[PDB]
This record gives structure tokens, C-alpha cells and sequence, in this order.
């Protein structure tokens, strides 16, 4: 949780403080690099995502995807894509710890295994984590009114204004953040009740106490990114250089 | 709804074989009664026996007890295992 | 010719004969014949 | 070793028993599994590359052939965008002007301007 | 939007028909092969179903022919020359759209019966809750095409807000150039091959049942999505797995 | 379901529905007929606009 | 067809672009008829076959005009030849 | 169908048949509350609702198309059907 | 590839089970099918008098290929049965009893 | 009476009290809880239609703004054109008749209170797809009935084939 919710973003605040405001006139020579890398994780590492027998591995390079889609919005000398990097960066690591704690978190706490292929029909004995899996998944892909969706969306459109290129291929994304994260989340919630699994207990006070919480600070953000607007208005401008 | 019994198994396989004419007798049958053996029937006539059983029950086997059900009475127990009616 | 010859007596009985299968196919028109003759006539 | 992709991971393997790879779906469903939702035994060695044959694996149609089936589909698309271009060779002339409008076109009204008369107006 | 509207109280009417006679068998079959006769049985899902059909169809007096006969003869009125070829392409649809409405009208409740029995003793009527959005569907699927026909059609109707560019605009051109022919064509041959599809049903069903080799890989085609499915699963799918495999 | 070999029984079906049924079909061959009087030129095809 | 309307005019009872013609007069009456009652279709008939009837007199004349371009092609088709 | 179920397991939903003995009290309660929500969402977002046509008047409309003349001949802008 | 015996007896009855479903899903108007039922079950009582083993076996997989070209796109399913479309709706639950993983709570 | 935030907030009630309040109510309050909220819903916009044919100007509310930065504000607007209208009552009367519909069809379903949850709730993004008066809710609606199609279709979770 820690990793990926705090390490990750660091270098995200990074690549703000230390790179683009006095290696301004670096970059614009040197932005379609960065297109390039943050394209190709985009297209690459969401699609080895698809063949993982492993549960956490999936949601680890889930974090590789949003954090690449993020620093094409850093990179973009645009208004509108810092911003959204922000919330980029304020929302993953709101929703990844969360499905953190449902891979290795509770479910690696019931059964110790973390391999895919024993975990089919959860809903039958848990129902509410079913609910989890499904409302945290789709707030993962970036349905609207979750957050995810604000910064993916105007991280889109932000490196859609350096290079429309670019940002026309790069908006699959949406498209390939559903493919992985919809078949783990279908291959989990539903069917038969496994042959392999005795019935453990449901999701405890606390594991619901943490999820609640990161599950609202989610949703909050999307439906007010607003409400972090009051600090970061010096910031979208503070690394603007189009003369 | 509607839910099946065993007479109602038994008076349905026995108004089937009345029905069919390789039969030998409409008076010899029973629920023993072999389909080879006591009714006459042939290798592939029993094939189509089997075929208007599952048919007329709606339920659907396979081959591998295709052959099991010999006698009548192992017809009429076969399908009473079965809650599709 | 038929091994289920009496089988399939009723496909075609009196419930599924040819008059009876065709029976109820247009229920409202001898009705709604006599009702638009009568609006037909009473119009003008 | 049927398809193209399990026969290049020969090499790879040292200690893997190397199975045949067969798809869960068109195993037949009257025998009875373990697993009947995936139509697997308990302890069945699973494939170099199981999840293209997983029950949660892609349909897989068994009618046609997948080469065959191409040939269809192109043929059908062929056949349609074909017959419909060429059916533009035999059509029909109209029978009416198109209509007409006041006011040297309407240029005017759909914005406007006494230079910028070409780009809006039609039909004077 | 005409079309939009209207086209809604057609198919939850059908929808919801087709559930009441899948509802309606002790097995709840939905193969139409496996149905047989049922017009003595079921009536009233009988009358909703049809007056759904007529509707489909675009029978001259309900709703269908106010909002689906309209757009075939637009496709002779507009300005561009090409678009005659679509009205033989909108054109044959309506008369594909009759051949399959006689289809299920035919074998499910004309034809001689193909369940067991049993089926045909259970059969019945569902009790309030199945029987009353049915009836109130059918009442807009009748009416709701003449009532609403001038809000949308019209003739100088401005409710709706579009902009059309005048020099697209060819409404007025579709209500008056249509000759007798191509306005009566869609009527008739719809309601003709309508008769067609029940009596090569009912008297001959030879010519639906023959043992070609050749048309039957075509209805092997037909049957299955127009292969398609096959083609986005097996080139796309299984080839986008593979490829995400290396 | 007494006989199985025999012809099957006339349906009992309530009175509700085939009144039902009576009422449906009669308002729909009712309006059809008063839908093609009232436009059976217009709907037909006649009166052409057509200059002479 | 009646006059043409006003510069003015059609700004005021804000005909729709493609409505604006020179049979646009009989319109503007039957619109507001519409709106007086609730677009029924019983209702409002005669203002509807006025301008139905309008329009089919503009398109008599859009038929004698295609038929009368029609003539100059066949005769520049024999003319070009010769 | 009814078949057997574990009554330990506590949904959120309802279970598999969910029908407690109190159920008329908690409709009051149900009912209570959906129509208190209704008519104060209702009446709180009544001064927000505005009547699309008519709200600002005419010459208003007319002297900020005048605004919008004198600032565009200021800068020399041509009109974008001019070439 | 052998005469009269159940290796071939389990052979040609599931061959005819299979060319009476064949062509049970393949056509409606059940006249015309009992008839075609009665007509290949005379192809079956016809051609059962063959004493060699070869030509035997050139007739079987002759026929295993006749019907495998009037194969359909969806068989006639019952929908109980695990190609139809009740198959697995509400499976009940097995019945189990909580298997605890925590000392502490819960 | 708004007549706009009884088209919006009532399947909005409709689809938040069957899952909040399901276990409490049961699924024989929750059959007739949300059909006639969806009932009441249907009546109001016929009556808005029947008035939107005297006068051509819809209302539209404004609520809180979603995000401004530069050149771009996004604001949650609702309006109820001529074009919103038709396709109201379109949704509105076709879900109130299914409604009533699954009631006596799925009268042994186990899991109808799920069930009248997920329909109310396709309704709901069905009628904020409709009225919202820029592309943003146009998208918003656009994905919930995305998601809704899927929670909807594999009702039952337990086969395979529907997941
Ligand atoms: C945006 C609006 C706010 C976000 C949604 C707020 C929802 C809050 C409350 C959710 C409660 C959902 C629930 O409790 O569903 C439980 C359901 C149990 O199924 P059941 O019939 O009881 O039988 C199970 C067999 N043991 O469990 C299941 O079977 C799984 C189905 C889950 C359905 C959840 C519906 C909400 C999904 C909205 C997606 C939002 C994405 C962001
Ligand atoms: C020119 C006009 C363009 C307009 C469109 C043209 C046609 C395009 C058609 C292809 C696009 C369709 C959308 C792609 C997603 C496909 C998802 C899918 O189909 O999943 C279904 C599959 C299970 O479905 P199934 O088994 O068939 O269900 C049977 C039920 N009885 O579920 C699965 O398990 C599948 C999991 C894998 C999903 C597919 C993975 C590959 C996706 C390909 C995307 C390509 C991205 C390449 C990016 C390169 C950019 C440079
Ligand atoms: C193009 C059609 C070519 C093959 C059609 C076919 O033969 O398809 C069958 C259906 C008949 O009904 P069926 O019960 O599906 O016959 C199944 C029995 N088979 C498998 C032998 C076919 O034909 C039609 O309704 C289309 C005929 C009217 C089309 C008018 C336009
Ligand atoms: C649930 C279905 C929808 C319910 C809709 C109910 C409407 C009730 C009346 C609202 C009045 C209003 O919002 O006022 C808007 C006020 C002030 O904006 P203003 O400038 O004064 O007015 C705007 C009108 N303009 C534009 C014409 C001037 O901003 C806010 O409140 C924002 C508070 C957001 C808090 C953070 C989000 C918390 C969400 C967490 C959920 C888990």
C-alpha cells in the first residue's frame, strides 16, 4: 500500500519540482521522448496484464498504466494536464491501496494463495466483498464521478493538445484499463463457488472501516475536483512555458 | 407448479410402449420387463425406444447410459433421478 | 411405414385439425366488421 | 503443440511434463468432473499456456473451418459494397429542379457577410 | 425520432410476449422448433404478439405505418442521386422484416405441435402482473403513431430545435414526388409475401425443408451471426490474447 | 393429462382473458378499418401532385 | 403562392432556415394554430391544406423547370455532334 | 424452487429471500423518509430552475452584438467568410 | 472393421442416435419428419447384411462422413441440459459451516 | 413541485432505498416501492409533455460547478428539450411497464430485491443520459448504463455463459 500509493507519486512530484522549471527550454526539444516511453507503457504493460496467473502482479501493473497515462499529463506545457496529473496522482493512491487490500490484503489473509485459478464465485458466500471487487474495479477503469476518470480525462486531453497524434493513440487506454480489470473482476464474482475453497468468514468491521474511506475520498474527488482546486491554482501556471 | 411422481413415470412409459408396433404384446408388459428379450425388440428398435423416452420427457442422455437402461424398471429409475421433467 | 403410427395421433386430432388451428387467428373481426359498418352508416 | 504459439515454447520448458493441449469447452459435459463449471478433474496437469483453453478462455466455434470462415465474411462484405456501386450505374434521374430560395440565397440569414457571401447562401 | 419513439412501444410489447410464452411451458424452451400450436391455448399473448407484428411490419392502419414507411420513402425523395440504391437496400429489409415475423407467428402458434404433451396440458395465462403492461403496450403500439404524428412529422413543425441546412433539406420534396408506385410497393409486397411465408408454411413445407448441400451451408452461414462472431473471436480476440502472450 | 395416446381436451381458459382477447382485436381491426377510410387516397397513392 | 414576407418578418416569428421561402406566408398562421391547440391531429386542418396546397403549386413549377432543363441537354447532345 | 440456504451470511440486499416479520414498519419508515427526500430535494432546487427563452430581453442581446462589433473593428478582424 | 458383437453394436446405435438428432433439429412439421425418420431408418435396415470386413468399414466411415456434413449450427438443447439456457441459474449453495483463519477477531 | 428534480431524484430514491434498505424491507415492500416510484415518475412527464406542447421553452437547473480551469467550465445542467422530451417518454413508460412486468415473472426469482435495484438504477443513468445539457453528462449516463449492463445481464452470477 505504501509502495503504490506513496512511492510511485513521489517521482510524479518530481518531475514537477525538480525537472520542468529550470530545465524549460530541455524539454520542448525533448518532450516527443517522453511520448514515446509514456505511450508504450501505455500500449505495452496494459496488455501483459491480460496473460498473469498471479492476483496482486495484475493490480501492480494496473499501477504501471495510470502512472503513465499521469506524466503525459505533467509533460504536456499545458494547463489543463498538470492539473490532471494531480489528481491523477491524488486519486490512484486512493483507489490501488484499496484493491491492494482485496488481493493480498484479505483474501491472501483467508487463503494464503495468491494464484488466480483457485477463485471463482465469491459472491455466493461473500456478497459484500463482491460489492468491493465490483465498485472498486470500476472506479479503477475510470467510470465518471470516481476521480480516476477527472485525471485520466483531462491527462488525455492535456497530451492531446502537445501532440493530437499521440493523444489520439493514447486514448485506448480507456479501452485497455477495461480489458484486464473487467476479466479479473468477472472471473472473481461470479460462477460456482470453488471446489478448493472452504467458506471463510465475511469482511471484518476494519476491513470495511479502511475500504469506506478510501472509497469516498474517491468519490468526493469525483464529483468535486474542486475541492483541491484552492491550492493548486499557482501550480498549473508555475511550469507553463509557451511564451 | 407440477411435480412428477413414480406412477406417473411408470403410466407414461407404459402408454409409450403401447403406442410403439415392434412390440410383441400390449398385454406382456411390466415394469421388468426387458425390451430386448421379452418385448422383441431388435438391436436399433430399442435405440428408438429410447430416443421417444427422451424426447417425450424432455430430458436428453448421453450414450453412455444409452445402453444402461435395458429393462424398464431401469428406465422408469433412471429418470426418477432426474429433476428436469 | 410408421413404428409410432398411434404416437402421433395428436398432432393432428380435433384440437389440431386444420379448422381448429386456424380458429381464434382474427378474434375482434366479425365484431369490429358489424361495429365499422355501423359507424360507416351512421357518419354521414 | 496444435497451434503455432505452444509449439515455440518447446525450449523453455526442462521439467514441465509437456501435455496436449486441448480446449476445456469441447471436452463433452456429460462426464462427470470434478469441476462441472470448468470440466476439470481434481488433479489434471494443466497446459504449457493454459488460459487460450481455461472454460473462461474465448468461445472457440466448431462449424466452419477459421479459414473458410474469412472467405465468407470477406465475401459477404464483398458482395454488398460490389452490387451497391455498380447499382449506382443504373440508377434513375429526378424528376424535379431542387427547390429554390429568396433573398440571393439566404445568405444572410445563415450568418453572413456582403464579402463573405460565398461561403453561406444557397440557391439565389 | 419519430421512428425512435414508436420503435420502443413495438419491442417491449415483443419482448415482453416472448417472455409470457417462454414463461408459459413447464420447461421454458426458447427454440421456436419446440413449440408447436398454441393459438387455442394462449390467446391473449396471441393478440398482443400480432397486434406487435402488425406494428413491425408497418400494416397501413397502426403505428408502423406512420413511422417505418416514411424513411423508405425518403430514400427516393432526397437530392442525392445515389441514395435510390438505398431505398432497394431499406426495401428488401422490410420485406426480410416479413419473413421472419411470419416465422415466429407461424411456429409457435399455427403450426401442428412439437412438445410433449404435458406442455399443452399446463398451458396457460399469467395472472395480473404479466397481463396488464402487455395490454397497456398494446394501446400505445396501436395509437400512439396517429396521436403523435404530427407533433414529430407534421408539416411546418417547429418543436424540435434541428438545424437543418436548407440545401439538405428534402421533406417536402419526399411527401409529393413519390409516384403511386414506389409509395404502394412497400404496403403491398409486405402484406403479399406476409400471405406467402404462412400459406408455403401450412400447404407445401417442402420448399422450407429440403436436404440441399449447397443452400444449407448458407443457412449455416445465416445462422451463425453472418459468421462474425467467429471472425471477431478467432483474428481479434484470440490473436490479441496470443500477441499479449509474446 | 388422463390420455396420453388420446386426443387432447378442449383449453379452459377463464373469462377474463378471452374477453380480453375480444376487446384487443376488435379495437385493432376496428382502427385499422377506420385508418385506411380515412386516408385511402393519401395512404394509397391517388391525387398526384404531379402537374397535368 | 401569397407574398413574400419581409426582411423583418421572418425574424420575428422565427421561421426555421428551411421554411423560409416564398410559401412561407400561410406558415405563420398555421404554426401558432398549432400552438393554440396542442399539435392534435384532429384539430387545425384547413391552415395545414392551405399551405400543403401552396407548396404543391411551388412544386409544379420546380417539375415544369426540370422538365424544361432537360430539353437543352438533348439539344446540345445533337448539336455538338453536327 | 425454495431451496435451502445459509442463514449465517448477512448481505447487504437482502439475501436470498429476504421477507422480515416487520416489514410493514419499516415500509412507514421507508415511505417516511422517500418522501421527505423528495420534497426537500423538490424545494431546495426550486431557485435554480431558470425558463430557457425570455430570460434576458432583447436589446440587451442586440447591444452586446454592438459590443462585439466595436471589439472586432478594433483588431482589424475580417469576418471568416471574407477571403 | 468387425462383425456382430457390442464393439460395433455400441458403434452403429450411437451412429443412429446420432442421424435421428441430426435431423431432429434440422427440420419442423413433424410429418415430415417421422417420414424422414422411417426412410433413414430404412438406409440402416437396408445396408445391415454386409459378411466382409472391408467393404464394412468403407460403408462406416463413409457414413460417419455423410453425417458429418449435415452437422447443425445449434442442436435442440433441452434448457436444463448444459447447452441450454436454464443450465445453472441458481445452483444452491453447499451447505458449510464458517472455517475460521483469525485467533483474534474474527 | 419542480417537475424536473421529481424526473431526476425519485428513480434516483428508487434505486439508492432497494440496497440501503433491502434487508430491512424485504422484497415484497421493494416490488411495490419501486414500480410506483417510477409509476409517479411516468405521470409527471406526460404532464410536462402535455404542458411543453403550449410553450416551446424547456427549464433547465444548474447545480454546482464540476471543474473550471482555463477556457472550460463543466457545470451539472439538466434540461428538458423537445428532443429530451420524446425519448422521456420513450424510457419513462416503457421501465414503468417493466416495472410491473418482473413482478409476477421473477415472482420466484430468489434475488429480486438485487433485481429491482439494478432496473430502477438503469432507468436512473437512462434518465441523466437524457437531459444533461453538455457532452459531459451525456458521458456520464453513457458509462453508468455501461455499467449497469453489465451488473444487469449477469444476474445470475452463478452461470457461466451470462458472465
Ligand atoms: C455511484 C453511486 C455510488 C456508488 C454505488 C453505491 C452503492 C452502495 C451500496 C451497495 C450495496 C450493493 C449490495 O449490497 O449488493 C449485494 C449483492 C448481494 O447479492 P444477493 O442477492 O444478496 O445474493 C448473494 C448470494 N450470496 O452482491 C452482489 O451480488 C454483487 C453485485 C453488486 C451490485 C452493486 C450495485 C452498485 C454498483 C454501482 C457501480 C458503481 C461504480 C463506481
Ligand atoms: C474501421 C472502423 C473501426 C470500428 C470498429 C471495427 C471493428 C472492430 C471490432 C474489434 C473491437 C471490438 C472491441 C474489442 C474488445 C473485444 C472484447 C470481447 O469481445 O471480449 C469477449 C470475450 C468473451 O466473449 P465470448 O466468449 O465470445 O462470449 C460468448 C458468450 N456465449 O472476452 C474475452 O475474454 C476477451 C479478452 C481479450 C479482449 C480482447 C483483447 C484484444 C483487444 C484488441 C484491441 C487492439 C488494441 C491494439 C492497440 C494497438 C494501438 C497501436
Ligand atoms: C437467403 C435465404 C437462403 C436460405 C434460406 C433458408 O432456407 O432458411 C430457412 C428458412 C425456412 O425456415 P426454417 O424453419 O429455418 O428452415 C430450416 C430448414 N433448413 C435447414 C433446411 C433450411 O427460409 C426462409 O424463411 C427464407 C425464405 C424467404 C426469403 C424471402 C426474402
Ligand atoms: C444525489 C442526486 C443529486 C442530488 C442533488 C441535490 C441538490 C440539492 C441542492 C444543491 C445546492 C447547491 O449545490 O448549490 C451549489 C453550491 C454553491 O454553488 P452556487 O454558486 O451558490 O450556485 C450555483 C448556481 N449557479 C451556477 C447558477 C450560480 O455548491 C456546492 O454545494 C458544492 C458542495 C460540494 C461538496 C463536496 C461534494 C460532496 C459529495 C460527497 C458524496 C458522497
Amino acid at each position: 500500500m505504501i509502495l503504490a500509493g506513496l512511492i510511485l507519486k513521489l517521482a510524479l512530484y518530481a518531475i514537477l519540482r525538480l525537472l520542468l522549471p529550470l530545465l524549460c527550454e530541455a524539454q520542448i526539444l525533448y518532450t516527443p521522448m517522453i511520448y514515446i516511453i509514456s505511450l508504450l507503457t501505455i500500449i505495452l504493460t496494459s496488455l501483459a496484464t491480460l496473460r498473469q496467473i498471479d492476483l496482486k502482479v495484475i493490480i501492480a501493473y494496473s499501477s504501471i498504466s495510470h502512472m503513465g497515462i499521469a506524466i503525459l499529463g505533467v509533460c504536456s506545457n499545458t494547463s489543463l494536464g498538470i492539473y490532471g496529473s494531480i489528481v491523477l496522482g491524488v486519486a490512484h493512491g486512493f483507489v490501488s491501496p484499496a484493491l491492494f487490500l482485496i488481493v493480498g490484503g484479505i483474501l491472501y489473509d483467508r487463503y494464503h494463495i495468491r494464484i488466480v485459478n483457485y477463485y471463482k464465485g465469491l459472491t455466493t458466500y461473500m456478497p459484500q466483498l463482491a460489492t468491493y471487487i465490483i465498485i472498486l474495479s470500476f472506479a479503477n477503469i475510470g467510470t465518471p464521478l470516481t476521480g480516476n476518470f477527472t485525471g485520466e480525462f483531462l491527462s488525455l486531453q492535456g497530451g492531446f493538445i502537445r501532440n493530437p497524434i499521440i493523444g489520439g493513440i493514447s486514448c485506448i487506454s480507456v479501452l485497455l484499463a477495461a480489458i484486464y480489470q473487467l476479466k479479473l473482476t468477472n472471473k472473481l464474482t461470479g460462477g460456482i463457488s470453488s471446489i478448493y475453497m472452504h467458506r471463510t468468514n465475511d469482511v471484518t468491521i476494519r476491513e470495511k472501516f479502511i475500504m469506506n474511506i478510501l472509497i469516498i475520498s474517491t468519490l468526493i474527488i469525483g464529483i468535486c475536483p474542486q475541492i483541491m482546486y484552492n491550492l493548486l491554482y499557482w501550480t498549473v501556471n508555475n511550469y507553463i512555458y509557451i511564451i | 407448479a407440477h411435480v412428477l411422481t413414480k406412477d406417473m413415470i411408470q403410466e407414461r412409459i407404459v402408454a409409450l410402449l403401447e403406442s410403439f408396433d415392434k412390440v410383441n404384446d400390449a398385454k406382456n408388459i411390466t415394469a421388468t420387463a426387458n425390451l430386448t428379450s421379452d418385448l422383441g425388440l431388435d438391436s436399433l428398435d430399442v435405440v428408438e425406444v429410447v430416443m421417444a423416452i427422451e424426447e417425450e420427457f424432455g430430458l436428453e442422455i448421453p450414450d453412455h447410459d444409452a445402453d444402461e437402461i435395458k429393462t424398464v424398471q431401469q428406465a422408469i429409475d433412471y429418470v426418477s433421478a432426474q429433476p428436469a421433467a | 411405414k410408421d413404428p409410432w403410427a398411434r404416437r402421433e395421433a395428436w398432432r393432428y386430432q380435433t384440437n389440431f385439425t386444420r379448422a381448429n388451428r386456424f380458429k381464434g387467428a382474427a378474434p375482434g373481426f366479425g365484431i369490429a366488421v358489424v361495429a365499422f359498418g355501423a359507424y360507416l352508416a351512421a357518419e354521414k | 503443440i496444435r497451434a503455432s504459439f505452444d509449439k515455440a515454447e518447446e525450449p523453455m520448458l526442462g521439467d514441465y511434463p509437456d501435455i496436449d493441449p486441448f480446449p476445456a469447452q469441447l471436452k463433452n459435459p456429460y462426464k462427470k468432473y470434478d469441476d462441472q463449471q470448468d470440466r476439470r478433474n481434481l488433479e489434471e496437469p494443466l497446459s504449457v499456456n493454459d488460459d487460450l483453453y481455461d472454460m473462461w478462455s474465448p468461445d472457440r466455434f466448431t462449424h466452419f473451418k477459421n479459414q473458410d470462415a474469412l472467405k465468407y465474411f470477406i465475401g459477404f462484405l464483398t458482395i454488398f459494397f460490389g452490387a451497391s456501386y455498380v447499382a449506382t450505374y443504373f440508377v434513375p434521374e429526378k424528376a424535379a429542379i431542387p427547390r429554390e430560395f429568396p433573398y440571393e440565397g439566404l445568405w444572410k440569414e445563415s450568418g453572413g457577410t456582403e464579402k463573405s457571401k460565398a461561403f453561406f447562401g444557397q440557391r439565389s | 425520432l419519430f421512428h425512435l419513439l414508436g420503435h420502443a412501444f413495438f419491442k417491449a410489447l415483443l419482448f415482453m410476449s416472448a417472455g409470457s410464452i417462454i414463461h408459459s411451458i413447464l420447461n421454458e424452451s426458447q427454440d421456436i422448433r419446440t413449440y408447436g400450436g398454441l393459438l387455442s391455448y394462449l390467446p391473449y399473448t396471441y393478440i398482443c404478439i400480432t397486434i406487435a407484428s402488425l406494428s413491425l411490419m408497418a400494416m397501413p392502419g397502426l403505428t408502423g405505418y406512420y413511422t417505418k414507411d416514411i424513411i423508405i420513402e425518403s430514400t427516393y425523395g432526397s437530392y442525392s442521386i445515389s441514395n435510390y440504391v438505398v431505398y432497394w437496400i431499406a426495401y428488401l429489409s422490410a420485406v426480410l422484416t416479413c419473413v421472419y415475423s411470419m416465422k415466429i407467428l407461424y411456429l409457435t402458434f399455427y403450426s401442428n405441435p412439437n412438445n410433449n404433451t404435458i406442455t399443452y396440458y399446463n398451458a396457460h395465462e399469467s395472472n395480473i402482473y404479466i397481463t396488464l403492461p402487455m395490454f397497456i403496450l398494446a394501446i400505445f403500439a396501436m395509437f400512439a403513431g396517429w396521436i403523435l404524428k404530427d407533433i414529430y412529422l407534421g408539416v411546418g413543425t417547429d418543436f424540435v430545435g434541428t438545424h437543418i441546412l436548407p440545401n439538405n433539406f428534402s421533406y417536402f420534396d419526399t411527401e409529393f414526388s413519390i409516384t403511386q408506385f414506389y409509395k404502394l410497393l412497400p404496403l403491398i409486397s409486405a402484406i403479399l409475401v406476409s400471405i406467402l411465408i404462412v400459406v408455403l408454411n401450412e400447404f407445401f413445407a417442402i420448399v422450407f425443408n429440403l436436404n440441399n448441400k449447397y443452400i444449407n451451408t448458407v443457412y449455416s452461414i445465416f445462422n451463425q451471426k453472418l459468421v462474425s462472431d467467429q471472425i471477431l473471436n478467432h483474428f481479434i480476440i484470440f490473436k490479441g490474447l496470443v500477441t499479449s502472450g509474446n | 393429462n388422463y390420455k396420453w395416446n388420446g386426443p387432447l381436451p378442449r383449453p379452459h381458459v377463464s373469462a377474463g382473458h378471452r374477453i380480453a382477447t375480444k376487446f384487443l382485436g376488435a379495437t385493432m381491426f376496428f382502427w385499422m378499418f377506420l385508418r385506411i377510410k380515412e386516408e385511402y387516397p393519401a395512404m394509397l397513392g391517388l391525387h398526384n401532385f404531379y402537374p397535368p | 403562392f401569397p407574398p413574400l414576407l419581409s426582411q423583418e418578418d421572418m425574424k420575428k416569428h422565427k421561421i426555421l432556415l428551411a421554411y423560409r421561402d416564398r410559401c412561407a406566408a400561410l406558415l405563420v398562421p398555421l404554426n401558432e394554430c398549432r400552438k393554440k391547440n396542442y399539435y392534435m391531429p384532429w384539430a387545425c386542418g384547413h391552415e395545414r391544406h392551405e399551405y400543403e396546397m401552396c407548396e404543391v403549386a411551388d412544386f409544379q413549377r420546380r417539375v415544369k423547370a426540370m422538365d424544361k432543363l432537360k430539353a437543352e441537354k438533348i439539344e446540345q447532345a445533337k448539336a455538338a455532334a453536327a | 424452487g425454495r431451496y435451502p440456504f445459509p442463514k449465517d451470511v448477512i448481505s447487504m440486499t437482502g439475501g436470498w429471500w429476504a421477507n422480515p416479520s416487520n416489514w410493514k414498519l419499516n415500509g412507514l419508515f421507508a415511505t417516511g423518509i422517500a418522501v421527505g427526500l423528495a420534497l426537500w430535494v423538490s424545494t431546495a432546487t426550486l431557485p435554480y430552475t431558470r425558463r430557457r427563452e425570455g430570460i434576458t430581453s432583447e436589446s440587451d442581446i442586440s447591444k452586446w452584438n454592438a459590443a462585439a462589433g466595436v471589439w472586432r473593428e478594433r483588431h482589424g478582424k475580417i469576418s471568416t467568410g471574407e477571403a | 472393421p468387425v462383425p456382430f458383437s457390442a464393439a460395433n453394436k455400441k458403434l452403429v446405435t450411437s451412429m443412429y442416435r446420432q442421424s435421428l438428432k441430426l435431423a431432429r433439429n434440422w427440420i419442423s412439421n413433424r410429418q415430415l419428419f417421422r417420414q424422414k425418420a422411417v426412410e433413414i431408418r430404412h438406409k440402416f435396415d437396408q445396408n445391415a447384411q454386409i459378411s466382409n470386413p472391408r467393404l464394412l468399414a468403407r460403408t462406416l466411415d463413409e457414413t460417419r462422413a455423410h453425417l458429418y456434413e449435415f452437422r447443425h449450427p445449434d442442436p435442440i438443447v433441452p434448457p436444463s441440459f448444459p447447452g441450454g439456457t436454464k443450465y445453472e441459474r441458481n445452483v444452491p449453495p453447499r451447505m458449510e459451516k464458517i472455517m475460521q483463519h483469525n485467533l483474534y477477531e474474527p | 413541485y419542480n417537475a424536473i428534480s421529481l424526473i431526476i431524484i425519485l428513480p434516483c430514491i428508487s434505486w439508492l432505498f432497494p440496497l440501503f434498505f433491502g434487508r430491512q424491507l424485504g422484497y415484497v415492500f421493494v416490488t411495490r416501492m419501486t414500480s410506483t416510484l417510477i409509476i409517479i415518475t411516468t405521470l409527471i412527464t406526460y404532464y410536462y409533455f402535455y404542458q411543453l406542447l403550449g410553450n416551446n421553452n424547456p427549464i433547465n437547473l444548474e447545480l454546482f460547478n464540476y471543474l473550471n480551469i482555463d477556457y472550460l467550465d463543466i457545470n451539472y445542467n439538466f434540461e428538458i428539450d423537445a428532443l429530451t422530451i420524446t425519448m422521456l417518454l420513450a424510457i419513462t413508460t416503457i421501465s414503468s411497464m417493466v416495472h410491473i412486468y418482473s413482478i409476477g415473472y421473477m415472482e420466484t426469482d430468489p434475488h429480486q430485491v438485487r433485481f429491482f435495484s439494478l432496473l430502477s438504477m438503469f432507468t436512473f443513468w437512462m434518465i441523466i443520459l437524457v437531459t444533461g445539457s453538455n457532452y459531459f453528462v451525456l458521458f456520464v449516463g453513457w458509462e453508468f448504463i455501461g455499467v449497469t449492463s453489465y451488473l444487469l445481464i449477469s444476474f445470475w452470477v452463478t452461470r457461466l455463459q451470462a458472465m
